[PDB]
Formats: structure tokens, C-alpha cells, sequence
């Protein structure tokens, strides 16, 4: 799930036509030290002291747009009109989408 | 010109040996695709009917 | 590489989908079959189809599109047409029951069912493609299957694909002619959703269509196969540029870039010059001046819009056939000198000029006159609010008496949507003067 | 390397990125051992 | 030795290479299959100031050619010079342009740069000492702009000694098609000014005029205007590329004709132009090419220098000539406009002889003017960009990309200050 | 019988209007992790 | 010649591939079964 070396134009959705970015990915690892213990038993069962991703996972209106030169109160409200809905703002392929615009005076 | 001349002969005769293979193994390759791709549409429909 | 994907939502919009495929077929040569001859163009699906056709090892020219039905009927003598080997099967989506012209019963009822299948089909025709420039979306605004399906599916495709184009063709509605009365219930209601997600959206209307016919077509009866000939010639005409290069090739992202002034309108019009019967081909000369002066004739328009009532922004000319830099740029310049051609002060340049050596071709059996230069005119003006102008007291009387709404209300919506493309329509049309104004 | 991707946050402003100098060169020049020719119209 | 390494960008550039590659194979005599005939020693001497070697007697030019469109090299390929040129070479991108400055040069050049950079250095080690390079786009050609602009930013920083030598041509001033051209072109000129050490003008609507005057054939081709232009920075390298009592090189050409250094843009002058029937009708002497050579309608660049003054001129001549009639003919057009050059500087013109002709003719030539004739020119696109940005029109695209208004402030700000600068100095 | 391979001044040039139909052959493709192009046989119409 | 990138391999119609086990072991020790043996796809040995 890391990006590779060197050789970086060969792993690209230029030939994978995705609309959707894959996964961000980079090249950097901290100087990792740890003998590394086991921490569970046979099952992927954590020792109740270690703790996991505590069950976080488990298992329209929102569009691309720039707020650019449309009405302020129109605009405020298309914010607000594309988020607050984290059934498409945190997982499942990413549910994410991105936004620009300026101000007005 | 004998250093000269050597390098020519060196050269083209090398030079005309790799072209013509590679337009030869080209073509091989294709004619073989198009002979086994017939060869795959011939029996199947036989075998439909 | 250099390729896009057509769709045709409504019933309307497949048998116009149909021509443009039949259409596509002559200049490619193909036969009904799905084979050239013996001539060796066969492949991997790399030539003139390959932007188009999908000709595998197979040998079998394969077109990229999707033909969507709510309706059997429709879609099953197509499938027992001429050319249906050549379609795939499982492409020609069709239904069991129909929306009823209703958007929402589109839109809701039967829509989700159905575009978890049709996106199966997006997905594995996007992973065939290369690049994929766009989609072609075929509709129509009164779309008694149209209206409701093509809004849900252009959601969906938007919101899981946003980094490409996506081009939208609907016949707009007949301005003094309705053929149903729940056509502006979906048809507002169709606008208003697609404001904020369209790419390019570009109208058409029959009657002006027709109007010209008998005006120098000198038909006065054609048939749909003569509409469905004149819109498919003008979708051909626009991508020859894809099918064929000239002096420079441009792009639909050109297009949306250069014509689109600011974002929410994005309606250019659509026109084609050298329309003429046959006849009259024959015993006259055509050159770039008078079809540059019948180009922006005001009667040579499908759209019922006097560009004087109001002022231009864009125009693009694709000029396909012989032609040289030389007259046109003379002939443009005049355009520029004249004095009732009224573009905003605001725009310098709004001219996109297309060469392309290519004479567009004639169809056996067909209308058409034989052209060697053709010129597609897509323009965008301030003279179109009027259409939605007439659309609003024609809507805002509906609405107060509110018919047709317990229909509506009785398969689950309620009266606040109704109310918000109301004010969606106030905002364009408000910005339409403002912008309107210099 | 990895080349950096400038991006749009700026750039060069109204090209003060120049070189122009008006200085002076000192340490003038070599010494024209020839003295002066004549001796100023004297004995 | 000191040779010379060319860049081709802009689809433009790609047309007009192919042009300029083919002249110079023609008037060296190589043929299309690339073996030289030899025929000429001079040019067979003094083809490495240009071209390296191959096996086999074939010359392989040293030029870079890099697009995003596949389509214009697939014809340029397919050219009948084509072949001469590199798959090497052919650097491109995945991407089409939508002819953009700011995706251009920011977004697609970002993976393109490092290739094309990596083709041309492994050209410069190739090559022992470079003149410097020389450039051929168009600053109204998006693509061109986009990746010019981030190149010559670059090589100035490896190569901030050499010569950077810029061909670009002005879109029409009547109509430039793309609309949001007078923003590319203000953007890159920005960049360009600081960057460049050399610019040539050069406006299409002229060689129209031009057809119209000497050409006379109605109908030409957009080639025939490559070939045109061709010829022309192939005569300014006929003195690099061919003997003569004349300094060839473009710093002392610079250095005489850069008297402050922003003074970039400069105006070609060509020789003989002629029709149908006066080519038997002309007597070809020395005078009537000098009074040809300075004619306003002589003049291809941008506009007539009669609306301003001449700063300074430099004219070439290719051909069997003599000291004598150059050096009237000098005074002769001294005595003929005394005042309508500049009192900053007596003697503005600075004069070189090539005594090898060219192929097909004798006496020729070839000009380079700087005058005070490019006030109109960036002075029209002042009140363009004023107007287009008094309500930012067709901004949102590049707000997207990254790009905002503070930018565009200095950008105007500049040519602003070059309006003032070229008018106070002749003002 | 024209006087072939003539001055090839910048000016003028001949001209020929037989040609009918233009047709260019893809000679560039993707197609897995190296571009890959590929050799330029037929021209403009093909030939 | 045989030099890298000139190999060329014998990627034609290809119906028979069967293996056979040259070698064994028998009894308590190794060994390669009787010689007579074909190759991928019934090929013979050499000589
Ligand atoms: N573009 C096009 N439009 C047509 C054609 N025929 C009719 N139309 C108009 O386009 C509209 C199509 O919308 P619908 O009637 O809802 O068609 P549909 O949604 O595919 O399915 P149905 O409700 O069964 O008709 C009709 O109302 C007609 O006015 C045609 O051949 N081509
Ligand atoms: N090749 C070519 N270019 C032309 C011609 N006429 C005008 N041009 C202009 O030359 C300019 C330079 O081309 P490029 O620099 O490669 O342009 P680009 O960055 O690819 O994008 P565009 O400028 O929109 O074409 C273009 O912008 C054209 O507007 C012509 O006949 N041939």
C-alpha cells in the first residue's frame, strides 16, 4: 500500500482511468526500533491491555464546484448544502469531494 | 583508414542484421495470431451448430 | 486515447440514437454484419472505429454506447433490426415499466433498481477505454422516460466521476406546442437539478426544424428518419474533429473552456448552415461569404430566440471540407465590421473556427444536399431566457392551481421541491439580465 | 531528484530579480612612464 | 567548437521545426533518406555547428521536440523529414492541453519537464560547447507558453552564460481565435522578459498582407508561410554556418544591438521578395535590394515603424557584395531619414557581409530591427487585459488550477512599466 | 514534364486537389506501462 | 544471433504439452527412470 521508487510513472491511473484517487500514498519510514511482541493468542485476539481501532469501521447535492462570483447567502448555504453528510464524507471508497471559490464584496 | 573502414563494414554489417530480423519476427508473430485466431473461430461455431 | 461514450435515455432517445449509428456506419464503410472484408483493419480495436467501434480479435465493430428503456417496445424491433448483431445485447437497456412521464416515479420508483446495472455497464466499458474524453448523453426535457432516469443516472455518474466532461443533447421543449401538460412539472424540475452538475447542455426544438425543411429542403413532408438525419449530421459534424484532423483539431474541452462564459448557464445553441435541398445544390454555387451570412441569418435557428431580442457571448464555427485561412478570416472580419450582429461589449473575440479538409458525405437514401463545406455553428446568446421566460406563466399559473400535483403527492414527493426550482428559475432568469447587462 | 513543482503561490515580482550596477572602476590604470613631451614653452 | 542545440514547442513549433529542418537539409544537400551528397565543402565543413553525426554519413539534427497531442507529431513523423528525426527525441505527454497557460505550466509539466530536461542535457554533454540555444514557439500558443515559460526559467539557473535565443509569433491583432489568449500571452511575456535574452516579433496578418503584395498567389499554404519564416532565422545562421568578412556571432550581434537590457523584442527584415513576372523584370543590384529592404511594406514583424523611431538596426547581406556599395548604401539611407532616428545614438546601423549565397539566387539578405514600433503593439493588449480583467472573465477555470488575481497584478504592473520605459526613452 | 526537385523558394510551391479522402494511422499508444510507439507506415489517407 | 533481445521463442500453435518424469527413485535409492522418455507435448530427445 506504499508508493515505490524511482521507476514513478509506471503506477499511475493514466492507465487505470480512476476518478477517484486510489490511495494517498508516500516514501518515508521513522527509524522503527521494537522487538515487536505478540499481542494476541491464535485469533487476531488483541490482549485486553493493547488497544486496536476500537470498532471505528467495523465493517446529489454534494459536486465538484468553485464558489467563484454566485450570490454570498446562495453560496453560504451550498457549503452547508455539501457537507454535513458523512454518509458520503468519511468512507467506502473515500465519499470525498473538494471545493473552491472567493469571496465578495 | 583501415581503422576507418573497419568500423564501417563493422557497423552495417551488424546494422542491415538487425533490422531485417526484427521486420521478420514482426511479421512472424502476427501471421501466427491471425492463423490461431481463425483457427479458433472455425471449430467453436461447428461446435454451435 | 481520443474516445467518448454516448447514452440515450427516453424513448425518444434511442430511435435519433439509432440514426446517429446508422449514420456512423457509411463513412466507416461497415457492414450490417460486424465485419469489414477481407481488407485487413481488424485488431486489437485500434482505428477510425476505435474512438467509436470496438473491434476486437472478435473482428465484430462493437459501437460504445448505452441505449436505456423503460419500455419493451421500443427497444425489442430495434433488436430485431438491421443492425442488432452489431449491438451488444445486454447494452440495450430496456424495461417493464415506464415513469409515467413523471420524473420522480423515474427518478425514484424504478431508478434505483437500475442504475446499479447500468453503472456495471459504465464500469466495465471504462475499464475497456483508454481516455475517455466524455459521455454523450441523448434525453430529452419532457422525457416521458428521459426526464426522471437521465437526472438519477447523471447524479450518480457525477458523483463517482467528476474529473472529466460530460455533454448533454435534449430536445427542448415546443414553445407553443405541448404534447403533454406534466411537461413542465419534469421539465423545470429536470433544469433545476442539472444546473449545478452539467457540463454542456445543448437544446434543440422539432418545429423549427421542420420550418426549415419546407422552407428550402422544400419537403414539405419528411419524417423522423429526416430529423433524426439532420441531428445526427449535426453530432457527426462535431466530431469529425475526432474522426478526422484538418488545419488545427480541436477538443471538447476546448469547447466547454471557450464557450461557458460563467458558470450555471452553460447553453450554447447548435446550428448548421449548408442546409439546402438537392436541387438547389445543384444549380447554385456555395461559398464561406453568403453561408457565413446564412449561418447567422436569424431564420436558419431551431431555437425560437430573435438574436436581436438579445446579444451574443460565444460562437463556434467548425468548418469541414475544403476550405482556405484566407476568405474565412476576410469573411469573419466583415462579421465583426457588421453593425446588427451585437455581441456583449464585454466579449473582444467570442469566434472558435474549426478546419477540418473532410466534405461531410451524403446518405444513401437520403435528403441532404452534397456538401463540400460545412460549417456547425454552437453560440450562446441573452435572446434564450424568453424560453424560460415562457415557461415560468406558463408554470406559475399551473402551479397555483396546483393540477395533477395529487399524482405526485400520491406516489411520495411533497410541495417543497416544487417550490425550490421556482427560485432556482427566479435566480436564472435574475442572473441572466444582470449578466445581461454590461 | 525529485524536481520540485512550483506551485501557484507565486513569482517573480515585478522583476526586481535583475543584476544592473552603475559602479565605478577605481584603481585606474598603469603608470605612462613617458613624462610629458613638451616643457611648457620655457628655456 | 561552438555549436547550437534547438527547442521546438507549441504545436506551431511543431510545423515550423519540420520547415526549418527541411530547408536546412535542402540547402545542405542531404537527401530525405538522410545520406549526404556531397556536393559543397563549406557546408559539408560546417554542419557540427548544428547537426551531430550518425553512422553512415546521415546527420542527425540536434533539436528537442516535445508536445501534449499526439496527432501533430504523427504528421510531422509522417512529414518526408520525419525520419531524420529522433524517437528519442519525441517527448510528450498522456494529456491533452485545452490549450492552457496555467495547466500548461504548472499541472502537466510537472511529470514532463524532468524527461524533456533529461533528452536535452543528455544532448549538451553530447555536444562540447554551446553558443547557447535557440527557441521556436508562440507566446499566444497555450501549450508553447505553458512549457517554455517553465523551461526557460529552468536553464537559465544550469546555463544562466549561454544564449537563449526566442522565436515567438504574435497572434493576429484583429482576431486571435482563443479568447483567453491576451491572458496567456500577458502571463508568459512576463516570464519571457525576465528569462529571455532574445525575442523575435513576428505577426501572422503581415504575411497575409505579404501574399497579398509580393506573393500574389491568392491561395498559399500555412507552410508557405513556415517556408517564408524559414528562411529567415536560417539567414541569420548563415553567418554562423558560412565564411565572410563579418563577426557572426549573436552576442556581438547582441552586444550591438542590446544597448540596455530590456530591450528583447526585436523586428526581422528579409530580402528580395518578388512576383510573378518581375523576377525577369528586375534588375538585381545592390540599390534596388537596399531600397526593397527598407520598404514599410518590406516589413513582415508587427507594424509600420513609421508610427515611431529607430533605436538601432543591423542588416545582413548574403551574397557576392563589395565594402564599397554597402557603405553608401549606408550613407545613402542616413542622408535619406537623418531625423527619424533617435539623437541618443549617431550610426545606429551595424552591417554584416556573407559572401556565399544561397541556393537558387545571388544577392540577398536578411534584417533585424529594433525600433520604437512596440508601443502598439502591448499597447493594445493593455486595454484588452484591462477589459477582460475590470470583471475577470472565464477566471474560474484557473482559480481551480491555483491561479488568483495577485499574480495578474504585477503581470500588468510590468508591461505597464515597459510602455513607459520604451516610451521615455524615445519620449 | 515540371521541372522536379526546383528551387524550393520560400515563396511558391505547386498544388494538387486529386486527393479525396484523409485518413492518419495511430502510430502512438499506451497500452501498458511504457508508452510504447510504434513505426509510421501508411500517411495521410494512407499510403 | 542468440545475443539478449534476439531471442525469439517458439510462441506458435502449441496443442500438446504433456510432461512425462524422466527421473524417479525405485526401490530405496535415486535414480532417472528408464531413458526412453518424450519431452513437453511428446518431444523427442536427443539423438
Ligand atoms: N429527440 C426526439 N424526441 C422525440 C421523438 N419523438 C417524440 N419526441 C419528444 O420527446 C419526448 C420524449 O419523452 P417521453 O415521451 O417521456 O419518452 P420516454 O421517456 O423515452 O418514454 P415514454 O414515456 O414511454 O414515451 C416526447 O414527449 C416527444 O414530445 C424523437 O424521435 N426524437
Ligand atoms: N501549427 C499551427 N499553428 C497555428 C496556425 N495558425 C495559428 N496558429 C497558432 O499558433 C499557436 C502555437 O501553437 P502551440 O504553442 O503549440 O499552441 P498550444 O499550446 O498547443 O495550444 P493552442 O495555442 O490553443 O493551439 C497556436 O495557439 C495557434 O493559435 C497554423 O496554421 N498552424
Amino acid at each position: 500500500n506504499y508508493s515505490a521508487n524511482q521507476y514513478e510513472k509506471a503506477y499511475l491511473p493514466t492507465y487505470l482511468q480512476n476518478w477517484s484517487p486510489a490511495r494517498p500514498t508516500k516514501e518515508k519510514i521513522a527509524a522503527h526500533e521494537g522487538y515487536t511482541q505478540i499481542i494476541a493468542n491464535d485469533r487476531g485476539h488483541l490482549l485486553p491491555s493493547v488497544p486496536r481501532s476500537k470498532a471505528s469501521p467495523w465493517g446529489i447535492p454534494p459536486a465538484k464546484v468553485t464558489l467563484t462570483a454566485r450570490t454570498t447567502t446562495a453560496a453560504d448555504n451550498l457549503t452547508k448544502w455539501i457537507h454535513k453528510n458523512p454518509d458520503l464524507l468519511n468512507a467506502c471508497n473515500g465519499l470525498r469531494p473538494e471545493i473552491s471559490g472567493k469571496p465578495f464584496d | 583508414e583501415i581503422t576507418d573502414k573497419a568500423r564501417h563494414e563493422a557497423f552495417a554489417a551488424e546494422m542491415k542484421h538487425n533490422d531485417k530480423v526484427m521486420c521478420m519476427a514482426h511479421d512472424r508473430e502476427q501471421r501466427h495470431r491471425k492463423q490461431l485466431c481463425r483457427a479458433i473461430n472455425d471449430f467453436q461455431q461447428n461446435f454451435q451448430k | 486515447m481520443r474516445e467518448c461514450i454516448s447514452i440515450h435515455v427516453g424513448q425518444a432517445g434511442v430511435q435519433i440514437g439509432n440514426a446517429c449509428w446508422e449514420l456512423y456506419c457509411l463513412e466507416h464503410g461497415i457492414q450490417p454484419d460486424g465485419q469489414m472484408p477481407s481488407d485487413k483493419t481488424i485488431g486489437g480495436g485500434d482505428d477510425s472505429f476505435n474512438t467509436f467501434f470496438s473491434e476486437t480479435g472478435a473482428g465484430k465493430h462493437v459501437p460504445r454506447a448505452v441505449f436505456v428503456d423503460l419500455e419493451p417496445t421500443v427497444v425489442d424491433e430495434v433488436r430485431t433490426g438491421t443492425y442488432r448483431q452489431l449491438f451488444h445485447p445486454e447494452q440495450l437497456i430496456t424495461g417493464k415499466e415506464d415513469a409515467a412521464n413523471n420524473y420522480a416515479r423515474g427518478h425514484y420508483t424504478i431508478g434505483k433498481e437500475i442504475v446499479d446495472l447500468v453503472l456495471d455497464r459504465i464500469r466495465k466499458l471504462a475499464d475497456l477505454c483508454t481516455g475517455l474524453q466524455g459521455f454523450l448523453i441523448f434525453h430529452s426535457f419532457g422525457g416521458g422516460t428521459g426526464s426522471g432516469f437521465a437526472s438519477l443516472l447523471m447524479e450518480r455518474l457525477s458523483v463517482d466521476y467528476g474529473k472529466k466532461s460530460k455533454l448533454e443533447f435534449a430536445i427542448y421543449p415546443a414553445p407553443q406546442v405541448s404534447t403533454a401538460v406534466v411537461e413542465p412539472y419534469n421539465s423545470i424540475l429536470t433544469t433545476h437539478t442539472t444546473l449545478e452538475h452539467s457540463d454542456c447542455a445543448f437544446m434543440v426544438d422539432n418545429e423549427a426544424i421542420y420550418d426549415i425543411c419546407r422552407r428550402n429542403l422544400d419537403i414539405e413532408r419528411p419524417t423522423y428518419t429526416n430529423l433524426n438525419r439532420l441531428i445526427g449530421q449535426i453530432v457527426s459534424s462535431i466530431t469529425a474533429s475526432l474522426r478526422f484532423d484538418g488545419a488545427l483539431n480541436v477538443d471538447l474541452t476546448e469547447f466547454q473552456t471557450n464557450l461557458v462564459p460563467y458558470p450555471r448557464i452553460h447553453f450554447p445553441l447548435a446550428t448548421y448552415a449548408p442546409v439546402i435541398s438537392a436541387e438547389k445544390a445543384y444549380h447554385e454555387q456555395l461559398s464561406v461569404a453568403e453561408i457565413t451570412n446564412a449561418c447567422f441569418e436569424p431564420a436558419n435557428q431551431m431555437v425560437k430566440c430573435d438574436p436581436r431580442h438579445g446579444k451574443y457571448m460565444a460562437c463556434c464555427m467548425l468548418y469541414r471540407g475544403d476550405v482556405v485561412p484566407k476568405d474565412v478570416n476576410a469573411a469573419i472580419a466583415t462579421i465583426k465590421t457588421k453593425r446588427t450582429i451585437q455581441f456583449v461589449d464585454w466579449c473582444p473575440t467570442g469566434f472558435k473556427v474549426g478546419i477540418n479538409y473532410q466534405p461531410p458525405t451524403v446518405v444513401p437514401g437520403g435528403d441532404l444536399a452534397k456538401v463540400q463545406r460545412a460549417v456547425c455553428m454552437l453560440s450562446n446568446t441573452t435572446a434564450i431566457a424568453e424560453a424560460w421566460a415562457r415557461l415560468d406563466h406558463k408554470f406559475d399559473l399551473m402551479y397555483a392551481k396546483r393540477a395533477f400535483v395529487h399524482w405526485y403527492v400520491g406516489e411520495g414527493m411533497e410541495e417543497g421541491e416544487f417550490s425550490e426550482a421556482r427560485e432556482d428559475l427566479a435566480a436564472l432568469e435574475k442572473d441572466y439580465e444582470e449578466v445581461g447587462v454590461d | 531528484a525529485k524536481v520540485e513543482i512550483p506551485s501557484p503561490k507565486d513569482f517573480l515580482k515585478k522583476h526586481s530579480k535583475e543584476k544592473t550596477l552603475p559602479p565605478k572602476k577605481k584603481f585606474n590604470r598603469c603608470s605612462p612612464k613617458k613624462p610629458a613631451v613638451p616643457l611648457r614653452t620655457d628655456h | 567548437m561552438r555549436e547550437i542545440v534547438h527547442l521546438q514547442a507549441g504545436q506551431c513549433g511543431n510545423q515550423i521545426g519540420a520547415k526549418f529542418w527541411e530547408v536546412i537539409s535542402d540547402e545542405h544537400g542531404i537527401d530525405p533518406t538522410g545520406t549526404y551528397h556531397g556536393d559543397s565543402d563549406l557546408q559539408l565543413e560546417r554542419i557540427n555547428v548544428y547537426y551531430n553525426e550518425a553512422t553512415g554519413g546521415k546527420y542527425v539534427p540536434r533539436a528537442v521536440l516535445v508536445d501534449l497531442e499526439p496527432g501533430t507529431m504523427d504528421s510531422v513523423r509522417s512529414g518526408p523529414f520525419g525520419q531524420i528525426f529522433r524517437p528519442d527525441n519525441f517527448v510528450f505527454g498522456q494529456s491533452g492541453a485545452g490549450n492552457n497557460w496555467a495547466k500548461g505550466h504548472y499541472t502537466e509539466g510537472a511529470e514532463l519537464v524532468d524527461s524533456v530536461l533529461d533528452v536535452v542535457r543528455k544532448e549538451a554533454e553530447s555536444c562540447d560547447c554551446l553558443q547557447g540555444f535557440q527557441l521556436t514557439h508562440s507566446l499566444g500558443g497555450g501549450t508553447g507558453s505553458g512549457m517554455g515559460t517553465l523551461l526557460i526559467s529552468k536553464i537559465r539557473e544550469e546555463y544562466p552564460d549561454r544564449i537563449m535565443n526566442t522565436f515567438s509569433v504574435v497572434p493576429s491583432p484583429k482576431v486571435s481565435d482563443t479568447v483567453v489568449e491576451p491572458y496567456n500571452a500577458t502571463l508568459s511575456v512576463h516570464q519571457l522578459v525576465e528569462n529571455t535574452d532574445e525575442t523575435y516579433c513576428i505577426d501572422n496578418e503581415a504575411l497575409y498582407d505579404i501574399c497579398f503584395r509580393t506573393l500574389k498567389l491568392t491561395t498559399p499554404t500555412y507552410g508557405d508561410l513556415n517556408h517564408l519564416v524559414s528562411a529567415t532565422m536560417s539567414g541569420v545562421t548563415t553567418c554562423l554556418r558560412f565564411p565572410g568578412q563579418l563577426n557572426a556571432d549573436l552576442r556581438k550581434l547582441a552586444v550591438n544591438m542590446v544597448p540596455f537590457p530590456r530591450l528583447h523584442f526585436f523586428m526581422p527584415g528579409f530580402a528580395p521578395l518578388t512576383s510573378r513576372g518581375s523576377q525577369q523584370y528586375r534588375a538585381l543590384t545592390v540599390p534596388e535590394l537596399t531600397q526593397q529592404m527598407f520598404d514599410a511594406k518590406n516589413m513582415m514583424a508587427a507594424c509600420d515603424p513609421r508610427h515611431g523611431r529607430y533605436l538601432t538596426v543591423a542588416a545582413v547581406f548574403r551574397g557576392r557584395m563589395s565594402m564599397k556599395e554597402v557603405d553608401e548604401q549606408m550613407l545613402n539611407v542616413q542622408n535619406k531619414n537623418s531625423s527619424y532616428f533617435v539623437e541618443w545614438i549617431p550610426n545606429n546601423v551595424k552591417t554584416a557581409v556573407c559572401d556565399i549565397p544561397p541556393r537558387g539566387l545571388k544577392m540577398s539578405a536578411t534584417f533585424i530591427g529594433n525600433s520604437t514600433a512596440i508601443q502598439e503593439l502591448f499597447k493594445r493588449i493593455s486595454e484588452q487585459f484591462t477589459a477582460m480583467f475590470r470583471r475577470k472573465a472565464f477566471l474560474h477555470w484557473y482559480t481551480g488550477e491555483g491561479m488568483d488575481e495577485m499574480e495578474f497584478t504585477e503581470a500588468e504592473s510590468n508591461m505597464n512599466d515597459l510602455v513607459s520605459e520604451y516610451q521615455q526613452y524615445q519620449d | 514534364n515540371p521541372v522536379h526537385g526546383l528551387p524550393f523558394l520560400p515563396g511558391s510551391s505547386f498544388t494538387d486537389s486529386t486527393k479525396t479522402a484523409f485518413h492518419r494511422s495511430q502510430t502512438l499508444n499506451y497500452r501498458n506501462g511504457y508508452a510504447v510507439v510504434r513505426r509510421p507506415t501508411m500517411g495521410i489517407g494512407g499510403d | 544471433p542468440f545475443l539478449p533481445g534476439n531471442s525469439f521463442n517458439r510462441n506458435i500453435g502449441k496443442e500438446r504439452f504433456h510432461k512425462s518424469q524422466h527421473w524417479g527413485f525405485c526401490n530405496n535409492v535415486r535414480m532417472l527412470v528408464s531413458e526412453n522418455k518424450p519431452g513437453v507435448g511428446g518431444d523427442l530427445l536427443y539423438g
